[PDB]
RNA sequence: AUUCCGGUUGAUCCUGCCGGAGGCCACUGCUAUGGGGGUCCGACUAAGCCAUGCGAGUCAAGGGGGCGUCCCUUCUGGGACGCCACCGGCGGACGGCUCAGUAACACGUCGGUAACCUACCCUCGGGAGGGGGAUAACCCCGGGAAACUGGGGCUAAUCCCCCAUAGGCCUGGGGUACUGGAAGGUCCCCAGGCCGAAAGGGAGCCGUAAGGCUCCGCCCGAGGAUGGGCCGGCGGCCGAUUAGGUAGUUGGUGGGGUAACGGCCCACCAAGCCGAAGAUCGGUACGGGCCGUGAGAGCGGGAGCCCGGAGAUGGACACUGAGACACGGGUCCAGGCCCUACGGGGCGCAGCAGGCGCGAAACCUCCGCAAUGCGGGAAACCGCGACGGGGGGACCCCCAGUGCCGUGCCUCUGGCACGGCUUUUCCGGAGUGUAAAAAGCUCCGGGAAUAAGGGCUGGGCAAGGCCGGUGGCAGCCGCCGCGGUAAUACCGGCGGCCCGAGUGGUGGCCACUAUUAUUGGGCCUAAAGCGGCCGUAGCCGGGCCCGUAAGUCCCUGGCGAAAUCCCACGGCUCAACCGUGGG
RNA sequence: GGUCGGGUCGAGCCUAGGCUCCGUGAGGGGGGAGAAGUCGUAACAAGGUAGCCGUAGGGGAACCUACGGCUCGAUCACCUCCU
RNA sequence: UGGAGGUGAUUUAAAUGCCAAA
């Protein structure tokens, strides 16, 4: 349901629609799914190490909607 | 079933009846479809905001299809966030989370 | 390994799928190529309901009867064909309805050597 | 297949809003003082239990079919709904009214233990009667015809005493 | 029984001539191997706690049979499990009392008082027979034990015969032949429990069992298995019979 | 109750479908005082994954030891008495759980085995003679992170192994004693072989001793019983937009193997076997007793209780044993997961509770072996998440309450004011109840005190022509239809109707429906007679006479478990429920 | 119990080919609703050229034309066959 | 009196439905 939530969000923000974990597990199920719909998830158990890519990937999403405008 | 709203719409009543039936786009949970879903009651579309949780059910109509004057609608609205919608319309009780 | 349980064909010719597993009081052994040997050799098998078997492997005698009623114990030579497989006479495998040859003569087996564990024949004219 | 799953005992009305039958049911249940529609409905289940019995009975033949018939007549007439010299014909027209005048709550009305129906009930739930020499508190049971004499007010309870005071107002009538 | 043989029986599963609630608990008592078969024997426990009433539980049951108070065939027994069937005697010498084992008319098991002195005899059928070892002649009887006797009496039983024996000691004492006048007593089937005397003997091809025709008291006929016929008298009841 | 009502027109009669009105099952909104009975509660999606505790033991009357307490003499010791583990015996193949697979001799029913196995138990007939051997426990020393595991010393048995005799099995030649419908069977006599028993053990009294006298036991044979294996005839799903299928395939002869018959498997010889009366292939599904519904004929379902089958993460395979290819026993592969000192080692709750996940959808990490049973024991007894007892729950059914009486007044059903009464229910006590409790039941004290909701209100369809808001907006509407500034139809007030501890919403099946039609429908113009004809299987077939007895009808034997269904009577206060009889 | 030799049964694994299911998919095709866009007026009266069936050709679009058929075709005059 | 058929003919051009009703 977080994978639901998470596209929900990205339907009209595809800035804010994605998933942190900070020292958990990620089922099945759930990564199926993040997969068939391309949802992201960043896993970590550092926070800053989980933040920083977090930033980078809004970065380097950023750049690559103008490389191509 | 259980499914989350995506927006809210409104739909033009048959001919010869004039007026506008208040609806959502609900994505299910179980498999990832999306249904329109009618909200009854007098002003019940204001308790119903983007992103929330709803439950659905069928709406009543000939052969457990549509009824009325709303053609292409199957199911309605029953709760919303784990709180009854015909209470919130009617009073008696507040949604909760804000 | 050896399933004496049913045919997976039906008389029709259509094929059949299995139901179950194996079950243990189904299963067959290894034949006893009953064999010409100097010395004779023999085993036992605890069976279904712990009962017995012998088993002969290796026959170097056999009793032979004539048609008065009479019998000897005497050595065999070779067998002189067997009926039951093409091959059986050259690598001189013994089993019921040979044709063994001893110094008496020829005779025919009467005996199932891999169920009782002895060589009975009855002589030939 | 399926284990047993117990029923009900009584059944209801095929269409719930028919005038005629709201308007003769409605005077039923204000005659006899009943609490819901469900009791009335229990009393006629019985009555058509009957009728079915003796319907299916007439056109019968044979050994067991008399044994029945003959059951039927002694378990009606030991109810007290038919005369001693009855026949299978008379269990055609039997009435509800019938029925309702064999509960404990009318007898009682109708012996004069009460002045009226809804005192009567009270008195039976309260546990102020007796039948044949033990309590009984529930107003809808069915008396035999054999015990209806031997119903008094209960040999501990404060009315088996000529000079209570509810007593007396009870005999004033 | 996947594995293994059963061990447990539930009440609702049952033989149908035991007298017993079948709602009242969950299990019931497996009867052990023994005389008789399924469908015409009960266990021991039962006929103490049950039928006679001489205990209220299993348990205070156990110890009147460990202690040697119950004969059957004049023989002690201690197991709760041990079958009791049609014909059996059941003596308590405690309190003198003697019951012979009999079916009811609709098929359930019943005591029958009896007297002394006919408790000391037991009417046993041939149910077969045949040659042992020494070349002597071997009887085996309706409840399943054996008898043996020389090659010079062989002409003097056959089966469907009775042979009233003496018990414990086991001696004969009296043969009863199968014949026309016979007296007989039913044991299984609808017409059970009825009895009278034989009027006719019917044979048929390919192994299907032969009928007999009964005359009973009041001048009926009717039949029955040639097997569920148990011969009791000449022309008048050995035993007593209700 | 063997039933109708609304909808096609300006109006009418039809055909035809949709909707209303009934029952039952699952989920769910709002709302709830009490008791009793019952076969109810993670079945639908995930036969998905699981921390911790428990779900199978028992025997001191089979055997040698260790420790403790007392008595006699004790340098020692010998005794009794009680504990503890080990060797040894029996059990752990039943019971409990789930419904994935399976369209099949899986299941129901009638038969068969003269083609077979069976520890425990019952009856009858016999036997118990002579030798040998190790080893746990215990003492010395240990190895490894642990899981586990090494060497040396000594000892016993109802432990193990030999020899004899009884006994069993195979083949050839004779005899005719038994059962049976019928002998490849049983019995007797010769002859050639192969296999091959036993624990006179344990306890107690009389015994001065000699030795009896009971109690429990060991081995062989014949039969039964109990539990099964195997086989046959018949019976019960959907598809032709699946038409040909099979080559150990169908049969024969000779063998092997099995507890046993059999292409079950081999060697050789033939060309059979199944199919439009539906083979083969694909879909869906555990089968039945039964359950829901209906006037019946029928139509639909098969979780819970009983009987049968199958499975233990998926797939293969073995040891022990009377019985297993074994849920809490073993091995390999695949796939997950856990602990390591990094060298290795472990685990799969579809048992009771409990957790996560998935979903619309489902309970306590409780008490007891007192009852019913099972395993062990000579017995007394011991163990059992089976089963019994409670805890949570608008699961099903039955019986109740939320006051009653009199006199006045009122808008006279009802409401109010006076005076009285009762205590089911509620609060506090004593007894009985229970393994112990809790409920329940009998008494005592207080007091009308502690207790009504849900839907509907234009027609169908019972109930308002009232008032205030809104103004083709907002909203209602199963169907027909309302709402456009004077709304009996929307929102609210006041009235009224139905049912009532319940009452409404959504989805499924039966009825409605003679819209599946055997009973019992239609085809000129409304859906529907091949464009026409000839003919193979199938169905339907003229009159009389004689025979038969397959269908059909009547009578009678053996069967179709129990529970469930109907009736009377009896026990719980009556009932629901439970027992004895008849169907 | 180890090691080797032989015979046989076998889950799994790899390669090739042949069938079939699920997800995406440039491009194309009709169907159904909506009715304050557009061009015409084909069907209903003889609907202004009677309408319709089969076949074939043609045309922005409803449609038009040829051969054989049906009445589910209006009006007038004459003829035939009946009651 | 009321019906059923057959053969002939039938004198230019003439498309559409808006405000409403509310
Ligand atoms: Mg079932
Ligand atoms: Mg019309
Ligand atoms: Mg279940
Ligand atoms: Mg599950
Ligand atoms: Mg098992
Ligand atoms: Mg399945
Ligand atoms: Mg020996
Ligand atoms: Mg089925
Ligand atoms: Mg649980
Ligand atoms: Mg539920
Ligand atoms: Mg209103
Ligand atoms: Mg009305
Ligand atoms: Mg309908
Ligand atoms: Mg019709
Ligand atoms: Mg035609
Ligand atoms: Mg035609
Ligand atoms: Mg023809
Ligand atoms: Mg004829
Ligand atoms: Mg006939
Ligand atoms: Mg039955
Ligand atoms: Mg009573
Ligand atoms: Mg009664
Ligand atoms: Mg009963
Ligand atoms: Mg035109
Ligand atoms: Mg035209
Ligand atoms: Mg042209
Ligand atoms: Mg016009």
């Amino acid at each position: 349901t977080d994978v639901m939530e998470a596209l929900s969000v990205k339907e009209e923000e595809p800035k804010y629609g994605v998933i942190l974990g900070f020292n958990v597990k990620v089922n099945e199920d759930a990564e199926e799914v993040a997969k068939a719909k391309d949802v992201k998830i960043f896993v970590g158990n550092v926070i800053y190490k989980l933040i920083e890519d977090y930033e980078e990937w809004v970065k380097e999403e950023e750049e690559k909607k103008k490389r191509e405008l | 079933a259980r499914g989350i709203v995506l927006e809210k719409i409104a739909v033009e009543a048959k001919q010869p009846n004039s007026g506008m039936r208040k609806a959502v786009r609900v994505q299910l949970i179980k498999n990832g479809k999306v249904v329109t879903a009618f909200c009854p009651g007098d002003g019940a579309i204001k308790f119903i905001d983007e992103h929330d949780e709803v439950i659905i059910e069928g709406i009543g109509g000939p052969k457990g299809g549509s009824m009325g004057d709303i053609p292409g609608i199957r199911y309605k609205v029953v709760k919303v966030n784990r709180v009854s919608l015909k209470e919130l319309v009617k009073g008696r009780k507040e949604k909760p989370r804000r | 390994a050896i399933w004496q349980g049913r045919s997976l064909r039906k008389p029709s010719g259509g094929r059949i799928v299995l139901a179950r597993k194996k079950r243990k009081r189904e299963l067959g052994r290894e034949p006893s190529n009953t064999r010409v040997a100097e010395q004779d050799k023999r085993k036992i098998i605890r069976t279904y309901g712990g009962n017995k078997k012998v088993r002969l492997t290796a026959a170097a005698y056999a009793n032979v009867f004539d048609k008065s009623g009479k019998g000897r114990k005497v050595r065999i030579i070779r067998v002189i064909e067997n009926p039951a497989n093409r091959q059986f006479a050259r690598r001189n495998i013994i089993t019921k309805g040979a044709i063994i040859e001893t110094e008496i003569g020829k005779a025919k087996v009467t005996s199932r050597p891999g169920q009782d564990g002895v060589v009975n024949a009855i002589l030939l004219e | 297949g399926d284990p047993k799953r117990q029923r009900k005992k009584y059944e209801t009305p095929p269409h719930p809003w028919i005038k005629e039958r709201l308007d003769r049911e409605r005077v039923l249940m204000d005659k006899y003082e009943l609490k819901n529609k469900k009791e009335l409905w229990k009393h006629e289940t019985q009555l058509k239990n009957f009728r079915r019995r003796a319907r299916r009975l007439l056109a019968a033949r044979g050994k067991q079919a008399e044994i029945e018939r003959e059951q039927l007549l002694a378990r009606l007439k030991r109810l007290g709904l038919l005369p001693e010299d009855a026949v299978l014909d008379d269990v055609l027209s039997l009435t509800i009214e019938d029925i309702l005048e064999r509960r404990l709550q009318t007898i009682v009305y109708k012996k004069g233990l009460a002045r009226t129906m809804r005192q009567a009930r009270q008195l039976i739930v309260h546990g102020h009667i007796e039948v044949n020499g033990q309590i009984i508190r529930s107003p809808s049971y069915l008396v035999l015809k054999e015990e209806e004499d031997t119903i008094t007010y209960a040999r501990t309870s404060p009315f088996a005493n000529p000079q209570h005071p509810e007593r007396m107002m009870i005999e004033k009538a | 029984a996947r594995k293994g043989p059963k061990r447990h029986l539930k009440r609702l599963a049952a033989p149908t001539s035991w007298y017993i609630e079948r709602k009242a608990y969950k299990w019931a008592v497996r009867p052990r191997p023994g005389p008789h078969n399924m469908r015409t024997s009960i266990p021991l426990l039962y006929i103490v706690r049950d039928y006679l009433g001489y205990a209220k539980t299993a348990r205070e049951a156990r110890k009147i049979l460990n202690e040697g108070k119950f004969l059957v065939d004049g023989r002690v027994r201690k197991d709760y499990k041990f079958p009791v069937g049609i014909m059996d005697v059941v003596s308590i010498p405690e309190t003198g009392e003697h019951y012979r084992v009999l079916p009811n008319r609709i098929g359930k098991l019943i005591l029958h008082p009896i007297s002394e002195e006919e408790a000391n005899i037991k009417p046993l059928r041939i149910r077969n027979k045949r040659m042992v070892k020494g070349a002597k002649i071997q009887l085996n009887f309706h409840d399943g034990t054996n008898h043996l006797i020389p090659l010079s009496e062989k002409d003097n039983y056959f089966t469907s015969y009775t042979v009233l024996m003496k018990v414990p000691e086991r001696e004969i004492l009296e043969v009863l032949p199968f014949e026309k006048g016979a007296y007989v007593f039913v044991t299984q089937g609808k017409n059970v429990a009825r009895k009278g005397r034989i009027v006719e003997i019917k044979k048929f091809p390919m192994g299907w069992p032969d009928v007999v025709t009964i005359e009973d008291e009041e001048g009926e006929l009717f039949d029955t298995l040639k097997e569920y016929a148990f011969v009791v008298g000449r022309d008048k009841p050995r035993i007593s019979l209700p």
